[PDB]
C-alpha cells in the first residue's frame, strides 16, 4: 500500500529530526560563544517494588486489549489475578516496606 | 523475509556473549549483568521461534521469562546489596569459605 | 482449553496451595504470629494432601494445553507435599531461635510447594520451565534465610546465580526445541519427524541445553558442584526441603518429558544420559569418602542417588516397569532424606545465633540422643541400599530395570558406586555409635516425623508389597 | 513526480510541522508561565543567550551521562507526543501499539533523572536524585494501569480507536478515576509542582538547562494532549473544525496545569509515597475490574 | 523490514560485546540499554509488536532502573573494580571465550541444519497474546503472578537494612 | 556579520538572570523590589549577572570569591551600595573596603541603601554597556562608555530651586 509506507516515512522524519534536533542543539550550545553518606535501602525496595508490579501491569496490559474476547472467565482469572496482587500490596504496607516516615 | 536461522544465531550468539561475560567476571554485578544477557537472549529465541510459526506461544514464553529476568534481578540484587553491606567488597573469589 | 468445575477439581491441590500463601500472606499483614502462620501453612498442605483424594475420584484428564492430571500427577503431588509438611516441621524449632522475621520461611515453603505440584502436573514446556522457577526462588530465599550468617548469605548467592544460569540454558533449549517443533506440548517433540529423521540437530541440540538446566537441578555431573556447598551453607529444614521436594518434584517431570516426548527415545539422548548416570554415581560415591561434614556427605550422596534414578529413567523406553521403579525408589529416597536430615534438623535447632556454628558433630551421638541415633543409623542404612530397609527396595527396582534392558555398565556401576556407599554411610553409623567428652511439642513432632520416617523405612523395607500396590496404581495416561 | 509521492511528502510535512507546533508550543507556554506569574523577541533573546552560554562540561563528572540526561528529558516525551491525533488524517504515526509506545517512552524518561544524579556527584544532590527517581517510579508503577480503562473500553491500543470509542461520551465519565489517576501521574512523572522538588538541575549550565526546561514544558504540552486524547473525544465535536476543538482542549490542560502549580501546597514526601503507593494503585486496580465488569455486563 | 532486523541485531550483538568488556558499571548498563532498544527493533521487524513494547517498558524500563539504583547505591568512586583490569588479561579471558566460541559454533551447526521457510514478520498483536495469555495460558499467569510475589519476598527479606 | 553580533548583543542584553547575593540591609532593599509595587520584572552556574549588595566581610570574602567562580562567561557585576563600592561607613578592622578589591565591577551603584529605581537604572545601564561592547562569537573588549557623571552634568548643573524642607 502506501498511506502505511507514507505514514512509516513519517514517523521516521520524525524520529530523527526530533533526535537531530537536540543534537544539534547541543552541538550549537558546544560549539557557539567565547570560553575562558549512607544511602538507605527503602530505594532499593521501591526501585524492586516497582519492578515486581511493572510486570503484572503487562500482565494486565495484555488481558486489558482482550476482555471480550476473554468473556466472563477472563474476568474471574484477572480477578483473581488482581486479588493475589492486592494482597501483596496489603502486605507490603502492612510490614512497613512501603512506610517511609518513622 | 528474515529467515528463522537468522534470528535463532542471532539469539545464541547473544546467549554466548552473557555467558562470557558470566564467566570472565570477578565482580558480582557483571555477572548478574550477563545473567540478564542469557535470559534475555534466550527470551529473543523464544520470540524468533513464535514468530516463525506464527503462533502466540512465542511471546508468552517471552512474557514469562521476562517475569524471571525481572524477579531474579530482584533477588540477586538484593543478595548484592547483602554482600557490599557485610564484607564492603564485591569480589566473588572472596565468596569461597566452603570447599571440598 | 477451557476449565470446567470438574477441571477445577483435578485442580484442587493446586488452588489450594494458592489459596494458602493469600491467607498466609494476609495473616502476616494482620500481626507476625509464628505459630498462627506455620499453623496455616501446615493445615493449607495437609488439605491439599487430602484433597489429593477428591482428585483421585474426578480420574485423569488434562487441565489446560499446560497441566494434565493422573495418578503420576496425584504421586508426585503427594511426595511434594509431605516433603514439604516435614520442612515446616523441622522449621518451627530452628526459627524458634531466628532472631529476625520468621513467618516469610512459610510463605516461600508454600511456594515452593506449589511449584512442586505444578511440576507434578506438567505436560508442557511452558508448565515445566514455570515450575521449575516456582521451585527455584523461594528457594534463593530459603537457602540464605539466615544471611547474617556467612556460610548462608555464600550459598544463597552461589545457588542463585548457577540457577538463574541454568534456567537460562533451559530456557534457550527450549526456545530452539520449540523452534524445530512448532509445539510447547511434550507429546509434539519430534512428532513431525519421522522415519529414522528423530535424531535432528536443532531438537538434541534443545535437548541437550535442557538437559544442562534439568541436570544442574538434579545435581548430575558435571553440573553438580554446587550441591555439598549449598547443602552445607543452607540452613538445615532448607536442606531438608532442597534435598526432597525440588529433587522428586523435578525428577518427575523429566520422567514424564522423557516419557511422553517422540524424541525421549532417542539413541544419543539415551547414550548421553547413561554417561552423565554413570558419572554421576561414580563421582557422587567417590566425593563423598573423605567427607567430615555430614551436609556435604549427603550433597554427594544425593548426586549418586538420582545417578540411580536416572539409570532407572534411562530404561523407560525400552522397559515397562521404570516408572514403578522410579516411584519405589523415590519414595524410599523421600523417606530416607527426611530422616537423615530430620535428624540433622533437630541436633542443630534453635538456631544459635548468626555468629556461632551450624555444625551436628555426629559422634557419639547415642550417648545423649539415643532415638535420634537409631533414627540415623536407620537412615544411612537405608541410602546405603542395605536389606531390611526401603533403600535397598529402590535400589532393587533400579537394578531389575537396568538389568531388563541390559544396561550393563549402568549395573556396574550401580554396584561399585553402592559397595563405596557402604564404606562411607557406614563410617557415619559407627562415629553415631563411638563415645564423645527442646522441651516443647513442635521438637517432638520434628522427632515424630524422624522416627515415623523410620518406622516406615523399616517395615516397607521388610514388607514392601503396599508401597509398590499404590505405586502400580499410579499410572499416567498411555 | 507521482501522486503517492505527492502523498508520502505530504505526510512527512504533516510530520515536521507537528514536531515545529509541539516545541514551539513548549518554548510559547514556558515563557507563558513565566509572565502570568510582545514576548516572543523576549524568547527568542534567552534562546540566542543559551546558545551564546559558555557550555561547561564539570572536571570531575562524566561526559556521556552529562550530556545525555537532557536528551533523554527532551526527547522522550517528545517521542511520546509522536503517537497523538491531532485531527483525522494528522497524524505522525498510526502505530498499533500507540499508548504502549507512551509507557515506553515514561520507562525511559526516568533515565533523565537519574543520569542528572549520576553526572551530578554531589551527595545532597545525589539524594535529592534517588527521592526523585523513587518519586518518579511510585508514580509510574500505575500510568499505564490508570489507561487501561480507555483501552478496555476502546478494545485496542491505537488512539484513532479510542477517540472513535469517545464518539457518543467522553472517556471522562465512565474512566473518571482513570482520569484523576492518569493526571496524577502525568503531573508527578514529569515533575509538575505539586512533586517538582522532594535538586538534580545543578551543575546544569546553559543549554542542557535550556533543554531540561524545554523538555519539561514540552512534557506538559505531550500529557496534556495524551489526557484529551484519551479522556476528552480528542478532535471530536459539535461544531468547530476538529483540530480548533483539540487546540482548545489541550491548552484548558496546559492552563489547568498552570493554575494547579499556583493553587496547590507541597506535600511532604513520606505522604507522596503513601498516596502513591496506597491510593493510586489500588485505584486504578479496582477500576479496571469495574470497567470489565460494565462492558462484560453491558455487552449480553 | 529486514534491514530493520539487520540493523538492530549488528547494534546488539555490539552493544552486547562492548558491555562485557567494559570495566565502568554505568557505561556497562547504559550499552547494555542499548542493546535492550536493539532487541526490541528486532522484535518490531518480527512482527512481536507486544513483545517489543514489553522490552522497552519492562527490561530497559523496570530491570536496568533497577540495575542503575544499585550502582548509585555502592557508591563505585573507584571501589576496587576500576583498578583491576584483570579480566582483559589474556590468561583470564582466552579460555572462556574459547569455551564460548565452541559453544557457539555448536549451536549454530545445530541451527542451520533446520528447515526454514524465513519468517513472514505478519504483525501478532498484544490483542491475541491477551487471547492466548487468558485463555489455554492461565494457570501460567496466576501462578506467575506467585513467582513474582515469591520473589517480592525473598528481595525484601534479604535486602532490608535494619 | 555586523548584525550578527548586534543581535547576539541583543540577546544577552535583554536576558538577564541576576543571582542577588546580598548580605546585609541593601539585600533587604531587592527584597523589597521583587514586589508589585515595584514591577522589577535561580543558582550561581546559570546566573549571568552577580548583584553584590551589601557588606564584604573579611569571612564572607572567600564565599564571594567561590559564588563569583563558580559563574560563567558572559559574567556582569553590579556592585549596590556605599559596602560593595568602597567599604562605605564601615573603614573597619572586619571589612573588606570594596567588593571590586578582589572581583571586577561592571556597574557601580552609590547609596545606602540605594532604592529600586536605582537598581532599574543600573540595569538599563548595564544592557546599554552590554549591547554598545563585542565579544567573540565562537571559540574581550569592553567598551570604554561615557560616565553618567559627566553625561548627566547639564541638566544636573541647570537646576534652581528646589523645594523647601519645611513641607511635605
Ligand atoms: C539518544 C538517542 C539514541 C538513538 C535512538 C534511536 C534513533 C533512531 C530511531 C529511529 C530510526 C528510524 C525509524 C525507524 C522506523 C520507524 C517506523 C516503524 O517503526 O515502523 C514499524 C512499526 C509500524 O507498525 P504499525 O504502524 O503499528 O502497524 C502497521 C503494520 N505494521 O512501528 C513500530 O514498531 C513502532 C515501535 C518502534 C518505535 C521506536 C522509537 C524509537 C525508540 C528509541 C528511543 C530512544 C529514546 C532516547 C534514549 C533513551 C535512553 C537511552
Ligand atoms: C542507529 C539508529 C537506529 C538504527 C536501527 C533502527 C532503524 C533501522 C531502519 C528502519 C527503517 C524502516 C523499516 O525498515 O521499516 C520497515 C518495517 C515497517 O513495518 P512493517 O509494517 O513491517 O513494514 C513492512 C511492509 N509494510 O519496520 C519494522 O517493522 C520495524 C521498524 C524498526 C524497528 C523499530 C525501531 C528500532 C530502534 C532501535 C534503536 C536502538 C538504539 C540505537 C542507538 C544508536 C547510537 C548507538
Ligand atoms: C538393620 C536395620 C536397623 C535396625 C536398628 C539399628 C539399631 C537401632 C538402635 C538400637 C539400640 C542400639 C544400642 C547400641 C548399644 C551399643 C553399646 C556398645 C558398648 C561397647
Ligand atoms: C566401574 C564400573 C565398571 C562396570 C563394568 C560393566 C561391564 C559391562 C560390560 C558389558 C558388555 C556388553 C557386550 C554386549
Ligand atoms: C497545542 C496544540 C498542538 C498541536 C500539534 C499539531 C498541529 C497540527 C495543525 C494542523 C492544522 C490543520 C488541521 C486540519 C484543518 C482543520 C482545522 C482548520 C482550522 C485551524
Ligand atoms: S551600603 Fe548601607 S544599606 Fe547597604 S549594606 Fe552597607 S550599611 Fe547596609
Amino acid at each position: 500500500s502506501t498511506e502505511v509506507i507514507a505514514h512509516h516515512w513519517a514517523f521516521a522524519i520524525f524520529l530523527i529530526v526530533a533526535i537531530g534536533l537536540c543534537c544539534l542543539m547541543l552541538v550549537g550550545g558546544w560549539f557557539l560563544g567565547g570560553r575562558a553518606l549512607r544511602l538507605s535501602a527503602k530505594f532499593y525496595l521501591v526501585a524492586m517494588f516497582f519492578v515486581i508490579f511493572d510486570v503484572e501491569a503487562l500482565y494486565l496490559f495484555a488481558w486489558s486489549t482482550s476482555i471480550r474476547e476473554s468473556g466472563w472467565v477472563g474476568f474471574v482469572e484477572a480477578a483473581i489475578f488482581i486479588f493475589v496482587l492486592l494482597a501483596g500490596l496489603v502486605y507490603l504496607v502492612r510490614i512497613g516496606a512501603l512506610d517511609w516516615t518513622p | 523475509m528474515i529467515p528463522l536461522q537468522h534470528g535463532l544465531i542471532l539469539a545464541a550468539i547473544l546467549f554466548v556473549l552473557g555467558l562470557t561475560g558470566l564467566v570472565i567476571r570477578r565482580n558480582l554485578l557483571f555477572m548478574l549483568i550477563g545473567l540478564e544477557i542469557m535470559i534475555n537472549a534466550s527470551a529473543l529465541a523464544f520470540v524468533v521461534a513464535g514468530s516463525y510459526w506464527g503462533q502466540t506461544d512465542g511471546q508468552v514464553m517471552y512474557i514469562l521469562a521476562i517475569s524471571l529476568a525481572a524477579a531474579e534481578a530482584s533477588i540477586g540484587l538484593a543478595l548484592l546489596l547483602q554482600l557490599h553491606r557485610r564484607r564492603q567488597n564485591l569480589n566473588i573469589d572472596s565468596v569461597s569459605e566452603m570447599r571440598g | 482449553m477451557t476449565i470446567t468445575p470438574q477441571n477445577l477439581i483435578a485442580l484442587l491441590p493446586l488452588l489450594i496451595v494458592g489459596l494458602t500463601v493469600v491467607v498466609v500472606m494476609l495473616s502476616i499483614a494482620w500481626r507476625r504470629n509464628h505459630f498462627l502462620n506455620a499453623t496455616l501453612s501446615v493445615i493449607g498442605l495437609n488439605a491439599a494432601l487430602v484433597s489429593l483424594w477428591f482428585v483421585g475420584q474426578a480420574g485423569a484428564m488434562d487441565v489446560t494445553p499446560l497441566m494434565r492430571v493422573d495418578g503420576f500427577a496425584m504421586l508426585y503431588t503427594g511426595l511434594v507435599l509431605l516433603a514439604s509438611l516435614a520442612t515446616c516441621t523441622f522449621a518451627y524449632p530452628w526459627l524458634e531461635g531466628y532472631n529476625d522475621n520468621k513467618d516469610e520461611f512459610y510463605l516461600l515453603v508454600l511456594i515452593a510447594a506449589l511449584g512442586g505440584i505444578l511440576l507434578a502436573n506438567a505436560n508442557h514446556l511452558a508448565s515445566l520451565f514455570l515450575g521449575i522457577e516456582l521451585i527455584s526462588l523461594p528457594l534463593f530465599g530459603l537457602v540464605g534465610y539466615a544471611f547474617r550468617q556467612k556460610r548462608s548469605l555464600e550459598a544463597s548467592i552461589k545457588y542463585t546465580i548457577l540457577s538463574a544460569a541454568a534456567s537460562s540454558f533451559l530456557l534457550f533449549g527450549m526456545a530452539l526445541v520449540y523452534a524445530q517443533s512448532g509445539d510447547l506440548s511434550f507429546v509434539a517433540l519430534g512428532k513431525n519427524l519421522g522415519d529414522g529423521m528423530l535424531n535432528e540437530p536443532l531438537l538434541l541440540a534443545g535437548f541437550g541445553l535442557m538437559i544442562v538446566g534439568l541436570g544442574f537441578k538434579l545435581s548430575l555431573v558435571p553440573f553438580h558442584l554446587w550441591t555439598p556447598d549449598v547443602y552445607q551453607g543452607a540452613p538445615a529444614p532448607v536442606s531438608t526441603f532442597l534435598a526432597t521436594a525440588s529433587k522428586i518434584a523435578i525428577f518427575g517431570v523429566v520422567m514424564r518429558l522423557f516419557l511422553y516426548a517422540p524424541v525421549g527415545d532417542s539413541e544419543a539422548i539415551r547414550v548421553v544420559l547413561a554417561i552423565i548416570a554413570f558419572a554421576s554415581i561414580i563421582f557422587g560415591n567417590l566425593m563423598a569418602l573423605s567427607q567430615t561434614n555430614i551436609k556435604r556427605l549427603l550433597g554427594y550422596s544425593s548426586i549418586s542417588h538420582l545417578g540411580y534414578l536416572l539409570v532407572a529413567l534411562i530404561a523407560l523406553q525400552t522397559g515397562e516397569m521404570s516408572m514403578e521403579a522410579v516411584g519405589v525408589y523415590l519414595a524410599g529416597y523421600l523417606f530416607s532424606s527426611l530422616g537423615a536430615f530430620g535428624v540433622v534438623s533437630l541436633m542443630s535447632s534453635p538456631y544459635r545465633g548468626p555468629d556461632a556454628d551450624s555444625l551436628f558433630s555426629y559422634r557419639g551421638l547415642f550417648w545423649h540422643r539415643p532415638i535420634l541415633a537409631a533414627v540415623m543409623t536407620v537412615m544411612m542404612l537405608s541410602l546405603a541400599g542395605i536389606p531390611m530397609t526401603l533403600g535397598f527396595i529402590g535400589k532393587f527396582y533400579v537394578l531389575a530395570v537396568g538389568v531388563q534392558a541390559h544396561l550393563w555398565w549402568l549395573v556396574g556401576a550401580v554396584v561399585v558406586g553402592s559397595a563405596i556407599g557402604l564404606y562411607y554411610y557406614l563410617r557415619v553409623a559407627v562415629s553415631l555409635y563411638l563415645h564423645a567428652p527442646p522441651s516443647n511439642w513442635q521438637y517432638s513432632a520434628g522427632g515424630i516425623v524422624v522416627l515415623i520416617s523410620a518406622l516406615l523405612v523399616l517395615v516397607l523395607g521388610v514388607w514392601p508389597q503396599p508401597l509398590i500396590s499404590i505405586v502400580r496404581l499410579a499410572m499416567p495416561l498411555m | 513526480i507521482s501522486p503517492e509521492l505527492i502523498e508520502i511528502l505530504l505526510t512527512i510535512l504533516k510530520a515536521v510541522v507537528i514536531l515545529l507546533v509541539v516545541v514551539t508550543c513548549g518554548a510559547f507556554m514556558s515563557f507563558g508561565e513565566r509572565r502570568l506569574l510582545g514576548g516572543s523577541l523576549q524568547l527568542v533573546a534567552d534562546m540566542i543567550k543559551m546558545f551564546f552560554k559558555e557550555d561547561w562540561i564539570p572536571k570531575f563528572s562524566d561526559r556521556v551521562i552529562f550530556t545525555l540526561a537532557p536528551m533523554i528529558a527532551f526527547t522522550s516525551l517528545l517521542l511520546a507526543f509522536a503517537i497523538v491525533p491531532v485531527s483525522p488524517g494528522w497524524v505522525v504515526a498510526d502505530l498499533n501499539i500507540g499508548i504502549l509506545f507512551f509507557l515506553m517512552m515514561a520507562g525511559l524518561a526516568v533515565y533523565a533523572v537519574l543520569f542528572a544524579g549520576w553526572s551530578s556527584n554531589n551527595k545532597y544532590s545525589l539524594l535529592g536524585a534517588m527521592r526523585a527517581s523513587a518519586q518518579t517510579l511510585s508514580y509510574e508503577v500505575f500510568l499505564g494501569l490508570s489507561l487501561m480503562g480507555v483501552v478496555a473500553q476502546a478494545g485496542s491500543f491505537n488512539m484513532t480507536d479510542i477517540v472513535n470509542s469517545q464518539a457518543h461520551v467522553w472517556n471522562v465519565i465512565p474512566q473518571f478515576f482513570g482520569f484523576i489517576t492518569f493526571a496524577i501521574a502525568g503531573v508527578a512523572v514529569c515533575h509538575r509542582h505539586p512533586f517538582d522538588q522532594p535538586g538534580y538541575h545543578i551543575e546544569y549550565s546553559g543549554m542542557k538547562f535550556g533543554l531540561f526546561f524545554v523538555g519539561e514544558y514540552i512534557g506538559i504540552v505531550t500529557i496534556s494532549a495524551l489526557m484529551v486524547t484519551l479522556f476528552f473525544g480528542g478532535w471530536q465535536g459539535p461544531l468547530l473544525p476538529p483540530f480548533i476543538w483539540f487546540a482548545l482542549k489541550t491548552a484548558f490542560f496546559m492552563m489547568m496545569f498552570i493554575l494547579i502549580r499556583a493553587s496547590l501546597p507541597r506535600p511532604r514526601y513520606d505522604q507522596v509515597m503513601s498516596f502513591g503507593w496506597k491510593i493510586c494503585l489500588p485505584l486504578t486496580l479496582i477500576n479496571l475490574l469495574v470497567t470489565a465488569a460494565v462492558i462484560l455486563w453491558q455487552a449480553q | 523490514m529486514e534491514f530493520a532486523f539487520y540493523i538492530c541485531g549488528l547494534i546488539a550483538i555490539l552493544a552486547t560485546l562492548r558491555v562485557i568488556t567494559h570495566t565502568n558499571p554505568v557505561h556497562a548498563l547504559l550499552y547494555l540499554i542499548i542493546s535492550l532498544l536493539a532487541i526490541s527493533g528486532v522484535f518490531f521487524s518480527l512482527g512481536a509488536y507486544f513483545a517489543g513494547a514489553l522490552e522497552i517498558i519492562v527490561y530497559a524500563g523496570a530491570i536496568m532502573v533497577l540495575f542503575v539504583f544499585v550502582v548509585m547505591m555502592l557508591n563505585l568512586g573507584g571501589s576496587e573494580i576500576e583498578q583491576e583490569r584483570q579480566w582483559l588479561k589474556p590468561q583470564v579471558w582466552i579460555g572462556p571465550a574459547i569455551l564460548s566460541a565452541i559453544m557457539l559454533v555448536v549451536i549454530v551447526y545445530a541451527i542451520l541444519g533446520v528447515n526454514d521457510q524465513g519468517i513472514d514478520g505478519t504483525p501478532i498483536s498484544a490483542k491475541a497474546v491477551g487471547i492466548t495469555l487468558f485463555g489455554p495460558y492461565v494457570l501460567a499467569v496466576e501462578l506467575a503472578s506467585m513467582l513474582l510475589l515469591a520473589g517480592l519476598v525473598v528481595a525484601f527479606h534479604v535486602g532490608r537494612e535494619e | 556579520m555586523g548584525k550578527l553580533n548586534d543581535m547576539v548583543n541583543w540577546g544577552r542584553k535583554n536576558s538577564i538572570w541576576p543571582y542577588n547575593f546580598g548580605l546585609s540591609c541593601c539585600y533587604v532593599e531587592m527584597v523589597t523590589s521583587f514586589t508589585a509595587v515595584h514591577d522589577v520584572a535561580a543558582s550561581p552556574r546559570q546566573a549571568d549577572l552577580m548583584v553584590v549588595a551589601g557588606t564584604c566581610f573579611t569571612k564572607m570574602a572567600p564565599v564571594i570569591q567561590r559564588l563569583y567562580d563558580q559563574m560563567l562567561e558572559p559574567k556582569w557585576v553590579i556592585s549596590m551600595g556605599a559596602c560593595a563600592n568602597s567599604g562605605g561607613m564601615y573603614d573597619i578592622y572586619s571589612v573588606v573596603q570594596g567588593v571590586d578589591k578582589f572581583i571586577p565591577v561592571d556597574v557601580y551603584i552609590p547609596g545606602c541603601p540605594p532604592r529600586p529605581e536605582a537598581y532599574m537604572q543600573a540595569l538599563m545601564l548595564l544592557q546599554e554597556s552590554i549591547g554598545k561592547e563585542r565579544r567573540p562569537l565562537s571559540w574581550v573588549y569592553r567598551a570604554n562608555m561615557q560616565s553618567e557623571r559627566e553625561r548627566k552634568r547639564g541638566e544636573r548643573i541647570a537646576v534652581t530651586n528646589l523645594r523647601t524642607p519645611d513641607e511635605i
